[PDB]
């Protein structure tokens, strides 16, 4: 229920998505 | 020694995480005439408070005046002018201070530990770099997971000026050393930067193990 | 693998411990990183302290690490131990994941305290102990008995009437001294490992029963660590007390069978493997002797025990002293010919190495003599003394001079076969042993027999050499106790390097050497005795 | 186990063992063990800018086992010094790993004021100090 | 004001990349004039030079002296003392110094650019972090390929003391910003750290696009012959 | 039958395992008697012994003479000019011999016993092959353990120049027979070859059962991503 | 609490970064 | 020169590969006219005409006799003694001819190249060794697959007497250098030994790559 846990979860999801996009950009080159 | 009046802007730490704001106008190089009248043209809100002279330059009695409560006018864009007089001459001294524009946000990077550090089973180093911010004031702090850390655990350098050609910008760095067991377990770490130009005046970056590109090898043994 | 240390460490809570670990003194080793870490079930050693300035949180204030590059060692000091400081630790160098380390085991046991009802007695293995058991004055003439709490039910070991348990016969006595003494004592000699345990005294079977429980523990000797190089030498100092100053001493090596294989005795014994490379010196007034072993091999590593017993072997009831030995095998000692073959009548030149950092020492040549406990008398030294029976056929030269000196011995015979030792005065003392053999053949250089001279007449002496001694330097020298020196006397094709004496006086009489040398290194020599008559 | 060879130029260790049986030749066996350590962070030539990575490691058993040093042999009545290999080309081998006991240095030009100097840099700092 | 005396160590750059080992003794608190006299414990070739006075803070004079040609004793472990006597004094002032002890060799780490900087493909930052050395003085330089970049190209910070997990140590950081095309082409950059504790007074760490992480390497091992009479 | 003169270089056995470089000059075709004379230009060892006039096949005469000397001048590259003065003619004929040039070094190989010879458990054959040397002189010796076997225990062939792969080269072989219970035990056997063109004049190759063909090989590859230093 | 605001700022920055990543992948094709 | 008589034997190559194997009884050294009379005990009915009468080295004359009409069919062991007469003193001379037994079969070993030669990929040496035959007369031939190789493509040493315990035995060797590429390809190379004591008069041995199957290399990687 606390805000900080939900914010941490959203941050982790965005970090994983950023890593996936990072992989995808490099694989194109 | 030699007369001189200087104005100091409010400190960033109080402006960001504090409530009161200091506004300092100081005179140095008198060694006498303690009855110096520090008069501020924007005499609004609170009242000016004087302070006892202090030994400065080993030959002067530096006297400073503070105008607290001017955080809101300072942020709004009100220019502060400090006026004072000395008995040496009949010409009063006036100085001005105001906020500057063209503010750029910083770019923060958190770097994982070098690969040659994990082989010793000792602490590991994490570096936080803030770069490119125009105003020369910034504050950097750290978190392990959710619990903050005391200031006696990490080192930070002063915000120097970087060698560019387009515009003037500054950089700062800090390092935090953490237990190898904490790093390998899966605990995350973060470095936070606070600066004027940010809309929320606070950002941070987070690092944890097994994050980023995969690093597995593919070996082919032929044996002829 | 080249690292060493104490295999097991024992301590109790509240005391400090010190652990010394050894490495080869190579410069990389001196200047690299030394660490002390603790392993676990995960397989990774978690560094607890290092030499570069790291001190773990758990070890802050207590532990510290000091490196002694000259020694080749580094010491870890710990303080305020506890039951949590028991486990498996490692020394090491460089990186943890690599194998340049050594395993140690730490065991911490609960300390005593509040147990005043029971006393404690600690004695060395095979040494006498005495236990005083007071009895109440109400019992004047009552049986005094000692019971050993063995197994479920206690038994009797000694009474006051002369009944002694078989396990203690011949070495346990009971005393009730006079002079108005109302306390009795029990004296046990030649303590054994099984004699330790819980004792209780009793004064008669009356309701008084003035008992007093006591505890006894016999201590084993902690091995002393020794770290030596390959083809070097080791010295053992056996310094047992004067109480056994007149008993046969022995040095053995414990093996897998829990049974000493005697290495040396004082009754005239010796193993066949240590022929020519072992020495047992006489003991001093205190009762200490020394044992020297040279030419260390890969198989000279293990526990050694020196003791004093009547039969000259390892039996219970004899005090013992323990050493542990490590042979580095990453040695910087130069390799030299262990076997040197000479032909009867020829000559031999032996290169003896020493430490380059002690070039101003004194050098010695010795001949090992068995048929005894071991000995090594002197033949020649680097100061001007030579034996009376070796005059004219032995010399020492510091000619190479880069941590090496030559010894030249000619006029060989079948009796010269044996083992010879090279010695010096330095602190770092390698002892090098060379086995000289004798085979049949003819000398290369050929000189005439004994030469006579007429007073006041010119004389000439030839010295033929073969076709392979044409690229060498031929010389004639005059032998002296301080060494021979080349003369300004002739040469030819591959033969006839000759000595000329214009006028002969009585001083010219003596021994001369004809020899060859490649500038710095010497070779075969041939000796001729030049006499003078009238 | 008898260690046939150890090689630091390429970090290869080869050992051999013999396990015989009481009966028959076939039961007898001869085993050879080869241990290879393959680095993944040093260059083709050991110098700073070279071939961003080395990814081709080639091991020839004949090259690993060579003994390029002389020996003393007593044939009939004298001692002769003899070589021990045919592959002893005369220091150019392409080593794959740094020898722990040897130190490798580079030379770099640095400008000091209005001049230029050639400074010496240590790639392996522990291997050799000025002693 | 209050007179004082101090000694300034030779600059690190001069010692490492120079030949003049000048040690300077500084005197402050001049009253009205400068009639001071300076001397040192050694005098073998001590070409002491005073020079003209200068201006101090708040208004004051301060004349210092220099002593060159002392590199050999400085490295051998000598101690240098400067004693001064000014006319308005009753007891000469003194100062002493010697080479610092208990020195720790720095640990140098070159961190590849952050992964987010290599996607905007404008400029990339290489970070050189030197960590864990006892004396404060240190130098940082850079190389692209084999030629050093001008010192006006990067930003180096002052040496500072870090938190204590044992003994006392220091740290310094430097950064270089370089074109992304150069990085992605296959150029190699090196960071050179110069410190008195290091063996040859200098060390370097190199980095390129592939070093620092496997990230799907392809390694081939042949092991041609394995039963071939290894002798 | 007919006059002819020849100069023979010293044998390799005396030249290498020693220093006696004796030279021989021979003439064939003596007419009626042994009224012949010889002359070398380095007349240092003038004591050149002349042997008896040995006959030849079915009524022919030959005369050979020997000039002694050490191997140093010969190795230095001198020249010798034996000249005969047989009475059948009034014009002497000369012959010149000097150290051979354009040399090469042999490539020694030591082969393990064949498999089919090991199942019978009787005797094993070790083969030594020296190859690719230009001069035709070579020495082959065998050793068991570290002791030299007597010359009557092994079989050595002669040097036959091999088919022309560009230049002129030679070859030689030898074999040794060893007890099968000795090869299986684990003893070592060495073949030593001596040539004039080798840097040290000798080269040996040692083989035993461990350095032979193994019946099982284990290969383990370890990946060290931290650093390459081979502790 | 400054920490919560800092976490929100980091979330916004990461969202912008991944948006720019998407824009970068679009053009390369 | 000194007159003498010699008796030869048919060439082994002629014996095992030729149908014109003819013995020879020669008179070395002649200092007279055509006073040669040669007789051979066998009387099968072939032609025993005299060979080519000519001179020899260093002023010598010699007359030879052969049996061109017979292919030397003397397997049964005909003594084939030669009787010769000359115009010299009345002391006729004959020759010693017999078929000595003691026939031991050769043992042939074909050895693979040394591994060092295989590491350079230039040329590989294959060795053939024939050992343990009493009749010191043998011929060695080489084959690549099925095609034979000319005698100029390989080297062969003479047949020597190897040391033994009592029984006498002879040995011989040969080598052939072939391109490393062909050897690695897998072409088979064979050595053939021809000798009298053999039943078929020829023993063939073969070698090629991967001749050693039972080797059991094992591979495993860590981290
Ligand atoms: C080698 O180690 C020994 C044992 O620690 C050192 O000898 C002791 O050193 C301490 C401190 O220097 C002294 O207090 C002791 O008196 C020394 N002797 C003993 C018996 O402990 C020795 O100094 C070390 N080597 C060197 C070169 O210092
Ligand atoms: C040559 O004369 C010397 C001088 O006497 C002989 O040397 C001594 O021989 C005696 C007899 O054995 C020994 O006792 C002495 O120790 C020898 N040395 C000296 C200095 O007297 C020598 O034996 C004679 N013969 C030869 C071949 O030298
Ligand atoms: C590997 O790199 C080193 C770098 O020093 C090379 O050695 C230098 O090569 C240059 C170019 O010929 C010479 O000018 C230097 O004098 C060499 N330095 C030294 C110390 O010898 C080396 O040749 C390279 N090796 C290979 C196989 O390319
Ligand atoms: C080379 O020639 C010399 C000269 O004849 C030989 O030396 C002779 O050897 C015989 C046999 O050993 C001795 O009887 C003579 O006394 C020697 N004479 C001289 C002057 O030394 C020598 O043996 C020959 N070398 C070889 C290898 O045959
Ligand atoms: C100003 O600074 C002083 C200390 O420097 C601090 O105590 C005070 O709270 C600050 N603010 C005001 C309004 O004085
Ligand atoms: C290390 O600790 C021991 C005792 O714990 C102390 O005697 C010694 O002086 C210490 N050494 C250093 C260098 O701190
Ligand atoms: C005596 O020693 C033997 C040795 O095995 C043991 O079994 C026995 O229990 C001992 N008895 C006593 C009374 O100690
Ligand atoms: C040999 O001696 C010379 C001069 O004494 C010296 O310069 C050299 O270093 C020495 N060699 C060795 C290996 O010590
Ligand atoms: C030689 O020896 C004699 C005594 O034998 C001695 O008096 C003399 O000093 C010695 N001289 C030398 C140079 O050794
Ligand atoms: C040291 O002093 C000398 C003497 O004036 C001067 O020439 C030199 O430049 C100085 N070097 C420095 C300050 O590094
Ligand atoms: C590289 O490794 C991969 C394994 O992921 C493999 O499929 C490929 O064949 C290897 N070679 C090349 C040229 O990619």
């Amino acid at each position: 229920d606390p805000q900080y846990r939900a914010l941490m979860g959203e941050n982790q999801d965005l970090r994983k998505r950023e890593g996936q996009y990072q992989d995808k950009i490099e694989e194109l080159e | 020694c030699h007369p001189r009046l200087s104005l100091h802007r409010p400190a960033l730490e109080d402006l960001l995480l504090g409530s009161e704001a200091n506004l300092t106008c100081t005179l140095t190089g008198l060694r006498d005439a303690s009855g110096v009248t520090f008069t501020w043209t924007p005499s609004s809100g609170k009242s000016a408070v004087q302070g006892p002279p202090e030994r400065d330059l080993c030959g002067c009695y530096s006297v400073s005046s503070v105008l607290p409560g001017c955080a809101e006018p300072w942020n709004h864009g009100k220019t502060f002018t400090c006026t004072a007089a000395y008995p040496e001459s009949k010409t009063p001294l006036t100085a001005t201070l105001s906020k500057s524009g063209n503010t750029f946000r910083p770019e923060v990077h958190l770097l994982p530990p070098p690969s040659e550090e994990l082989a010793l089973n000792e602490l590991v180093t994490l570096t936080c770099l803030a770069r490119g911010f125009s105003p020369k004031d910034v504050l950097v702090r750290w978190l392990q997971g959710s619990q903050e850390l005391p200031r006696e655990k990490y080192l930070t350098w002063a915000s120097r000026q970087e060698p560019s050609q387009g515009t003037t910008t500054f950089a700062v760095t800090s390092i935090l050393r953490v237990a190898a067991e904490d790093w390998k377990k899966g605990d995350t770490f973060s470095c936070m930067v606070g600066h004027e130009a940010l809309p929320l005046a606070f950002t941070q970056k987070t690092i944890d193990r097994l994050a980023g590109k995969p690093t597995h090898v593919n070996v082919s043994v032929v044996m002829a | 693998s080249p690292i060493f240390g104490p295999e097991e460490v024992n301590s109790v809570e509240g005391n400090s411990v010190s652990i010394t670990c050894y490495y080869p003194p190579t410069s990389v080793n001196r200047h690299t990183r030394k660490y002390w870490c603790r392993q676990g079930a995960r397989g990774g050693c978690i560094t607890l302290i290092s030499s570069e300035g790291y001190v773990s949180s758990k070890y802050a204030g207590r532990a510290n690490l000091t490196n002694f590059p000259e020694n080749g060692t580094f010491v870890v000091n710990i303080a305020q131990l506890s039951q949590d400081d028991s486990g498996r630790y490692k020394c090491g160098l460089g990186i943890n994941s690599r194998g340049l380390s050594f395993d140690v085991s730490l065991e911490v046991s609960q300390g005593p305290g509040l147990l005043n009802d029971t006393k404690v007695y600690t004695v060395d293995l095979g040494r006498t102990v005495t236990i005083n058991c007071p009895f109440k004055t109400e019992n004047a003439q009552k049986r005094k008995s000692l019971y050993k709490q063995i197994g479920l039910y206690p038994v009797l070991v000694i009474d006051s009437s002369g009944y002694v348990n078989p396990n203690y016969t011949g070495r346990i006595r009971l005393d009730i001294q006079g002079t108005g003494q109302l306390l009795f004592s029990v004296v046990i000699n030649q303590l054994r490992l099984s004699d330790a345990g819980q004792y209780l005294c009793q004064a008669g079977d009356d309701s008084n029963s003035n008992k007093k429980n006591a505890d006894l523990q016999v201590l084993k000797p902690e091995p002393e660590l020794v770290y030596e190089d390959l083809r070097g030498s080791v010295t053992f100092h056996c310094a047992l007390g004067p109480e056994v100053a007149n008993v046969a001493k022995f040095l053995c090596r414990q093996s897998s069978g829990e049974n000493c294989d005697v290495v040396v005795n004082t009754l005239g014994k010796r193993a066949p493997a240590f022929e020519g490379r072992i020495l047992l010196n006489p003991q001093d007034k205190d009762g200490s002797f020394s044992v020297v072993i040279t030419g260390l091999r890969k198989e000279d590593a293990g526990r050694y025990l020196c003791g004093a017993h009547s039969d000259g072997q390892l039996q219970e009831g004899s005090p013992i002293q323990a050493w542990q030995l490590f042979v580095n095998e990453e040695s910087t000692i130069p390799r030299s010919p262990t076997v040197v073959k000479g032909v009867a009548g020829g000559s031999v030149a032996v290169l003896c190495p020493y430490n380059r950092k002690e070039s101003k020492s004194i050098k010695y040549w010795c001949l090992w003599e068995g048929a005894q406990n071991g000995r090594c008398p002197l033949l020649v030294d680097s100061e001007g003394w030579v034996k009376a029976q070796y005059e004219g056929r032995l010399s020492l030269l510091e000619e190479p001079g880069n941590g090496t000196f030559t010894v030249i011995l000619n006029q060989l015979t079948s009796r010269d076969a044996g083992f010879y030792w090279c010695l010096t005065n330095g602190d770092t003392l390698w002892r090098t042993t060379v086995e000289i053999k004798i085979i049949e053949g003819e000398p290369n250089l050929k000189v005439p027999g004994n030469v006579t001279a007429v007073l006041g007449e010119t004389l000439k002496v030839p010295c033929h050499f073969p076709c392979k001694f044409s690229s060498y330097e031929k010389y004639w020298c005059k032998w002296n106790n301080t060494g021979c020196q080349a003369l300004p006397s002739c040469d030819e094709n591959s033969r006839l390097v000759s000595l000329t004496l214009n006028l002969v006086t009585r001083a010219d009489e003596g021994w001369y050497w004809c020899g060859v040398k490649q500038g710095h290194f010497y070779g075969e020599t041939a000796a001729v005795y030049v006499a003078v008559e009238e | 186990r008898i260690v046939l060879v150890d090689n630091k130029c390429k970090c290869a260790r080869i050992t051999s063992r013999i396990i015989r049986s009481s009966e028959d030749p076939n039961e007898d066996i001869v085993e050879r063990n080869i241990r290879i350590i393959v680095p993944l962070n040093n260059r083709e030539n050991i110098s700073d800018p070279t071939s961003p990575l080395r990814t081709r490691f080639v091991y020839h058993l004949s090259d690993l086992c060579k003994k390029c040093d002389p020996t003393e042999v007593e044939l009939d009545n004298q001692i002769v010094t003899a070589t021990q290999s045919n592959i002893c080309d005369e220091a150019t081998e392409t080593c794959y790993t740094y020898d722990r006991n040897k130190c490798y240095t580079a030379v770099v030009p640095l400008v000091y004021g209005g001049e230029t100097k050639m400074v010496e840099t240590a790639l392996t700092p522990d291997a050799c100090y000025p002693d």
